[PDB]
């Protein structure tokens, strides 16, 4: 944990960020639920089986 | 494969069998039918199909949790945690292997000095004809003849083969037929022994 001060000259659009996620199956349509997502600049990746 | 002897059987019990395992050079010897003691160690093999409900089993001690799509369900849970079956069975290792009691002239070679003195005390008597006799059957009464033809037929003749490609018999073979309570079957036992 950092203290900074500092002077902003640029700050983009606020955009959107999802915390969890659900995904479905393309033969059987069945869904995993409720997947927690990292916070901060992570992604994800989906599963094969 | 190596089975429990007949003096060590307690009541109504059925012989134990056990299996033995040779290596190098005392593979050799210990062939079907002997008598024989070993000496050696005890060891515990795996076995397979021995539980058919679950038992004792073994895991890994890392504190590992699935992730959603990788559950640790059955098969998979089971195959990541590396969960083993605990099944084992006994196994006897011989390293020493001799009878229980033990080219004519190996037989010769291997007789001491006294135990060939012994033998040709024995060769040299007639009575060995009548002594062999008493010997084998000393409480059986009378029936001579069938103990001089049972000490022939231990002894036994020579067989020889011929040129046309025959073969001809050196064995002899006896058979006794008598009345109840003729002591038929005690030549039986005596030979046995
Ligand atoms: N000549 C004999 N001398 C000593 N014992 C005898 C004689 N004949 C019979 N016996 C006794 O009688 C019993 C005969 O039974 P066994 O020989 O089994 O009859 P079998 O063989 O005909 O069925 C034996 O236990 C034996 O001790
Ligand atoms: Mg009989
Ligand atoms: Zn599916």
């Amino acid at each position: 944990l950092v203290k900074i001060p500092g002077i902003i000259i640029a700050a983009s659009a606020v955009r959107a960020k999802a915390t969890r996620i659900s995904i479905q199956c393309r033969s059987c349509r069945n869904t995993l639920t409720n997947i927690a997502m990292r916070p901060g600049l992570e992604g994800y990746a989906l599963p094969r089986k | 494969r190596i089975q429990e002897t007949q003096a060590e059987l307690p009541r109504g019990s059925i012989p134990r069998s056990l299996e033995v395992i040779l290596r190098a050079e005392a593979v050799e010897s210990a062939q079907a039918g002997d008598k024989c003691d070993f000496t050696g160690t005890l060891i515990v093999v795996p076995d397979v199909s021995k539980l058919s409900t679950p038992g004792a089993r073994a895991e890994t001690n890392s504190r590992v949790s699935g992730v959603d799509g990788y559950e640790t369900e059955g098969i998979r849970g089971l195959r990541a945690l590396g969960v083993r079956d605990l099944s084992y069975r006994l196994v006897f290792l011989a390293c020493c292997v001799a009878p229980t009691n033990p080219t004519a002239e190996s037989i010769k070679n291997q007789m001491t000095v006294k135990e060939w003195e012994k033998v040709f005390e024995m060769s040299q008597d007639k009575n060995l004809y009548h002594n062999l006799c008493t010997s084998l059957f000393p409480t059986i009464h009378g029936n001579d003849e069938v103990k001089r033809g049972v000490l022939l037929m231990l002894f036994g003749g020579v067989p020889k083969t011929t040129g046309e490609g025959t073969s001809l018999r050196g064995d002899i073979n006896v058979c006794i037929v008598g009345d109840p309570s003729t002591a038929k079957s005690q030549f039986l036992k005596h030979v046995e022994e």
